[PDB]
RNA sequence: UAUCCACUUCUUAGAGGGACUAUCGGUUUCAAGCCGAUGGAAGUUUGAGGCAAUAACAGGUCUGUGAUGCCCUUAGACGUUCUGGGCCGCACGCGCGCUACACUGACGGAGCCAGCGAGUCUAACCUUGGCCGAGAGGUCUUGGUAAUCUUGUGAAACUCCGUCGUGCUGGGGAUAGAGCAUUGUAAUUAUUGCUCUUCAACGAGGAAUUCCUAGUAAGCGCAAGUCAUCAGCUUGCGUUG
């Protein structure tokens, strides 16, 4: 197509949702750097918001960043349905959510200590394995 | 009753039947023309029986090509063998003999396999 | 199972036949399976 | 000396009727075109996210002209999704059914495909007229 | 909680409404059918539940199937589950719902490998 | 091959097939060496290759040089093989084929 | 009944082989040479080609009905 | 007036050829309309067998083979002629099938 | 799947042909033979296995027979059942394989080519077609008891057009969690399939080692058996070569 180059106004290392992203690769694969968001979820999140994905992430504006962040916590209102999410039909509250980069570890630790206080075979197998190969 | 000539062409479990009729002068292979063959580099392999004798001999003949079996490249050898065999069979039956002699010398000067199929049949498993 | 020699091993279960192979290798010609190639 | 799709190439024909569907726009587009993947045997969404649907419609119209009639399983093996199954190798996986269903139903709703009496989806006379017309200016783009 | 639902209302509905709030495995397990002996199991379970002293643990109900889905009419009950050799006296708490009973009943002592003294001493005698 | 031959069209070269046959000629192994037994301490014997085998590892050495020049770099097989084939059409010693050719030649000269 | 065609012919060959081996081992002392069977729409007919036939049909067909019941009970026939 | 399709299956080709030649020469000799013996391809049935029933040596294989031939001849005849030919033609090795309907 | 006619050029069932190392030239007591060239569909014994007679096997059982040697004749379960667990548990060694370490490539669209097969009764196999569902699949019908329908198995590798640029990357996909479906009476030590997420080692591999001379190695998928569900197990087939 057509080459469009701008004098400056691109940032090398950015930061969004308290997580660092880099502004030279495309938007989707800059959003694979954050944990809990992969390729396809970032494609769906960006292609809902009418974001051109052929261009790169260095020329992202703040109004695109705020609407991506606004997509993140409640995707269910904007036709991102249930089967794309990580938290689906949870045992705690019964609703659906997409867990974030500082919340995947809380989910994993919550599952493991829940298996501990349940005293299931999965939990005692995993903590015995961790306490034996750790030592 | 149109004058028609039907001659086969085979390579590697793929046989092409070439029905060489008389008409306005036209080439189609499975309802697709010779300028659109599914491999685009073997297009010249299908073009090779045309170039080897002459472009003016095809003004009066329509050639109907249908192929089955094999893969892609074996079908290309089958349709070019069928085209060369049907061309020399039409120039044997209706056109005079010496013209067909010049076609078959022109074919065997470049490609011996255009008139005789492959002698490289798949081997037994040797149990 | 194999109804010739009480064979519980080496069964072939094709065509509802359930003969063991060590009894099939001598009764093939009486059934009709002949060695050709 | 008649003009048809059987004298044009594939890629320019699909590009031309995709452009004519984009410029005309008299089809049915639901809300999950920007959501769905083309098959279970795919892993990434299509790159032309605003125009792969009309590419699919051009493809299915071109396959309904070239034979008597097709079904949904014929379209599913026609796409031919191949999975990288993690550690497990590639196989042949049939495509998504509802993609074929919605491009077909949106194409009888405009009047190119009709349901054959033999159970499949056959080409109509209006569709033959339309595809032969766009084949005529397909020849009249390379004059 | 189970689906964001407070526990004291969850104690008093029937099994079909648990299926309506269940994951897919529990609904597929319910959708085919049971045998008749868990009815006697729940009969003797509630018989041991009704003889419980107040503010204490009830009578143990020695269980043996390792494949049953937990259905919470036995909240507060304590059960001893067969592993194949012995019994594990496990009390039911309302946070273990949606689970099989056999995951509370291990099948083996674990594979020890960090013991070089016992391994070296037990080799076959070479004399 | 057709993209490579299109590149040697636009390598300021009018005769790319002549570049192919002249690089085949210039990367002919003229003298080789063999592995004679010799009683443990095996010396090397001066021995000359047949012309069929000469064009065999001439073709093979050109292709493996283009392959390892085409490994782990952005530059394609056509451009690496065109550079390999124009650096072997004349003796330049910037190519892998000429380098292994005069390496085996000085091995054959040093083992007589 | 209603066996697929290759399975029908192979199971028919097993039926010939089993009656051949059963009549080889049973009437070895009555001159056993071979058998042939004819399949009619009404019933199935077994032709015993044994070269000492007076010992095959005993008193009031007793061994004939005995071998008939040996075919009947093992091979699941009406 | 009934149309009868007779299909013959046999593993041996000599007895099948004798049966088919007898059927054709019996049908032509008393003026019935018919088709010729239509020749289906020979099914080759192959199965794989080990060369090692016992576990000694390397693993190598052989193949057992079968040949099955199929013919079918279409006839038009009255009922008594069909019944007497069906009574006559029963031979070991060749299977004779009688089809009444034409749908 | 009959509107009629012709044919088997291709498909196929056959009868015959043809090859007998034919001819030539070297080599050889110039004797049977061997090698090179021409012709030939086939000219290494054109390529492959079964079959005998013979001497040797304490090899295996036949639920075969002979007042046969051994130990008790039975509170032993070597007979029956009922449930629950396994055989897959993991510092590890050895071996057979799969996937990769990438740009002759990963991803997205389009082109699209096979053959060996197989398939249901007193049951429920192969499944066409239509609706629903992102998919997994479900559902409603229909065809085939088979060269007829699945099926032209429109398979994959491949072909083109666009995305990616050498950055453990968008290569790789181990591990793990959540949800939805299917088979099974029963799926937890997760049967299997789908969606999202997690993106672990691993920058062409040492000592050594396996297989192979033409439609052959290698890559690639498909079919048949194990089959209730899945293959990375085995045998074949076909594509490129
Ligand atoms: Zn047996």
């Amino acid at each position: 197509s057509l080459v469009v180059q701008e004098q400056g106004s691109f940032q090398h290392i950015l930061r969004l949702l308290n997580t660092n992203v880099d502004g030279n690769i495309k938007i989707v694969y800059a959003l694979t750097t954050i944990k809990g968001v992969g390729r396809r979820y970032s494609n769906l999140v960006c292609k809902k918001a009418d974001v051109d994905l052929h261009k790169r992430a260095g020329e992202l504006t703040q109004e695109e960043l705020e609407r991506i962040v606004q997509i993140m916590q409640n995707p269910t209102h904007y036709k991102i349905p249930a089967w794309f999410l990580n938290r689906q039909n949870d045992i705690t509250d019964g609703k659906d959510y997409h867990t974030l980069a500082n919340n995947v570890e809380s989910k994993l630790r919550d599952d493991l200590e829940r298996l501990k206080k349940i005293r299931a075979h999965r939990g005692i197998r995993h903590f015995w394995g961790l306490r034996v190969r750790g030592q | 009753a149109v004058p028609s000539v039907q001659t086969f062409g085979k390579k590697k479990s793929a046989t092409a039947v070439a029905h060489v009729k008389a008409g306005k002068g036209l080439i189609k292979v499975n309802g697709s023309p010779i300028t659109l063959v599914e491999p685009e580099i073997l297009r010249f392999k299908v073009y090779e029986p045309l170039l080897l004798v002459g472009l003016d001999k095809f003004s009066n003949i329509d050639i109907r090509v249908r192929v089955t079996g094999g893969g892609h490249v074996s079908q290309v050898y089958a349709i070019r063998q069928a085209i060369a065999k049907g061309l020399v069979a039409y120039h044997q039956k209706y056109v005079d003999e010496q013209s067909k002699n010049e076609l078959k010398k022109a074919f065997t000067s470049y490609d011996r396999t255009l008139l005789i199929a492959d002698s490289r049949r798949p081997e037994p498993k040797k149990f | 199972q194999c109804r010739v020699c009480s064979s519980h091993t080496g069964l072939i279960r094709k065509y509802g036949l359930n003969i063991c192979r060590q009894c099939f290798r001598e009764k093939a010609n009486d059934i009709g399976f002949n060695k050709f190639r | 000396p008649g003009v048809s799709v059987r004298d044009v190439a594939a890629q320019d024909f699909i590009n031309a009727y995709a452009s004519f569907l984009q410029r005309q726009g008299k089809l049915e587009v639901p809300g999950y075109v920007d959501i769905v993947k083309t098959s279970s045997g795919n892993e990434m969404p299509p790159q032309d996210a605003e125009g792969w649907f009309y590419k699919r419609a051009a493809s299915v119209a071109r396959h309904i002209y070239m034979r008597k009639q097709v079904g949904v399983g014929k379209l599913n093996k026609l796409y031919g999704g191949a999975k990288s199954r993690g550690v497990r190798p590639y196989k042949h996986i049939d495509a998504s059914g509802s993609i074929n269903r919605k491009v077909l139903q949106a194409l009888e709703k405009i009047g190119i495909v009709e349901i054959s009496p033999k159970g499949g989806r056959r080409i109509s006379e209006n569709g033959q007229r339309d595809l032969d017309r766009i084949a005529a200016q397909t020849l009249e783009e390379d004059e | 909680s189970y689906r964001g639902v407070d526990l004291e209302k969850l104690l008093e509905m029937s099994t079909e409404d648990f299926v309506k709030l269940a994951p897919a495995r529990v609904r597929r397990r319910f959708a085919r059918g049971m045998t008749s002996k868990p009815a006697g199991f729940m009969k003797k379970l509630r018989a041991a539940k009704l003889a419980a002293p107040e503010n204490e643990k009830p009578a143990p109900v020695r269980t043996h199937m390792r494949n049953m889905i937990i259905v919470p009419e036995m909240i507060g009950s304590v059960v001893g589950i067969y592993n194949g050799k012995a019994f594990n006296q496990v009390e039911i708490r309302p946070e273990m719902l949606g689970h099989y009973l056999g995951e509370f009943s291990i099948t083996y002592t674990p594979v020890r490998h960090g013991r070089a003294g016992a391994t070296t001493s037990r080799f076959i005698p070479l004399k | 091959i057709k993209h490579t031959l299109d590149i040697i069209n636009v390598l300021t070269d009018q005769n790319p097939i002549q570049v192919v046959v002249d690089a085949i000629t210039n990367t002919g192994p003229r003298e080789d060496t063999t592995r004679v037994g010799g009683g443990g301490a095996a010396r090397r014997q001066a021995v000359d290759v047949s012309p069929l085998r000469r064009v065999n590892q001439a073709i093979a050495l050109l292709t493996i040089g283009a392959r390892e020049a085409a490994f782990r770099n952005i530059k394609t097989i056509a451009e690496t093989l065109a550079e390999e084939l124009i650096n072997a059409a004349k003796g330049s010693s910037t190519s892998y084929a000429i380098k292994k050719k005069d390496e085996l030649e000085r091995v054959a000269k040093s083992n007589r | 009944a209603l066996i697929s065609k290759k399975r029908k012919l192979v199971a028919d060959g097993v039926f010939y082989a089993e009656l051949n081996e059963f009549f080889t081992r049973e009437l070895a002392e009555e001159g056993y040479s071979g058998v042939e069977v004819r399949v009619t729409p009404t019933k199935t007919e077994v032709i015993i080609r044994a070269t000492r036939t007076q010992d095959v049909l005993g008193e009031n067909g007793r061994r004939i009905n005995e071998l008939t019941l040996l075919v009947q009970k093992r091979f699941k026939y009406a | 007036i009934i149309k009868i399709r007779i299909t013959l299956t046999s593993t041996k080709v000599k007895q099948l050829e004798n049966v088919s030649s007898n059927i054709v020469k019996n049908a032509e000799q008393h003026n019935l309309v018919k088709k010729g013996p239509v020749r289906l391809p020979t099914k080759v049935l192959k199965i794989s067998t080990r060369k090692t029933p016992n576990g000694e040596g390397s693993k190598t294989w052989e193949t057992y083979e079968m040949r099955i031939h199929k013919r079918y001849i279409d006839l038009e005849a009255p009922v008594q002629i069909v019944k007497r030919i069906t009574q006559i033609t029963i031979e070991p090795g060749v299977d004779v099938e009688v089809v009444v309907a034409s749908n």
